[PDB]
C-alpha cells in the first residue's frame, strides 16, 4: 500500500569497484526508511525506524549505524544533513508518547 | 576525449575526511536511564 505525506531527500552513494558518486533518491516516513532508484523508480531495500541505534550528522555527509540487521555500513552525501537529523528525532518522540512502558 | 583529475579527488577527499571527524548521537529507545 502507498501512504500519503512522504518526505524525499537528494543523496549520493559510491559504487563498488570504482571511486565515483552517483545520484540516488531516499524516501523517509514516520514508521520506516527506504531507498528508491532514480532510473527504475522502485524500492531496493528498507530498514525499520526502531532498529536504528546511533547516527552521525556532518555538514556535507550523513552516517547511519544499525544493530543486529545490517553487516556493513551505510554512508551517503546529503545537502540538508541538519533537516534529516531533526526529522528522525521528532518521529521517535511521537512513538514514546503513544506506547509508554 | 578529456580526462578529469581535480573534481573527483576533491569530492572523494572531503567525503571521507568529514566521515571520520563527525559527532555521534545515541537514541533513547535502547538506553533507559540518563
Amino acid at each position: 500500500p502507498l501512504g500519503s505525506g512522504v518526505s524525499f531527500f537528494l543523496v549520493k552513494e559510491k559504487m563498488k569497484g570504482k571511486n565515483k558518486l552517483v545520484p540516488r533518491l531516499l524516501g523517509i516516513t514516520k514508521e520506516s526508511v527506504m531507498r528508491v532508484d532514480e532510473k527504475t523508480k522502485e524500492v531496493i531495500q528498507e530498514w525499520s525506524l526502531t532498529n536504528i541505534k546511533r547516527w552521525a550528522a556532518s555538514p556535507k555527509s550523513f552516517t547511519l549505524d544499525f544493530g543486529d540487521y545490517q553487516d556493513g555500513y551505510y554512508s551517503v552525501q546529503t545537502t540538508e544533513g541538519e533537516q534529516i537529523a531533526q526529522l528522525i528525532a521528532g518521529y521517535i518522540d511521537i512513538i514514546l508518547k503513544k506506547k509508554k512502558s | 576525449k578529456l580526462l578529469i583529475t581535480i573534481h573527483d579527488r576533491k569530492e572523494f577527499a572531503k567525503f571521507e575526511e568529514e566521515r571520520a571527524r563527525a559527532k555521534w548521537v545515541y537514541s533513547p529507545l535502547h538506553y533507559s536511564a540518563r
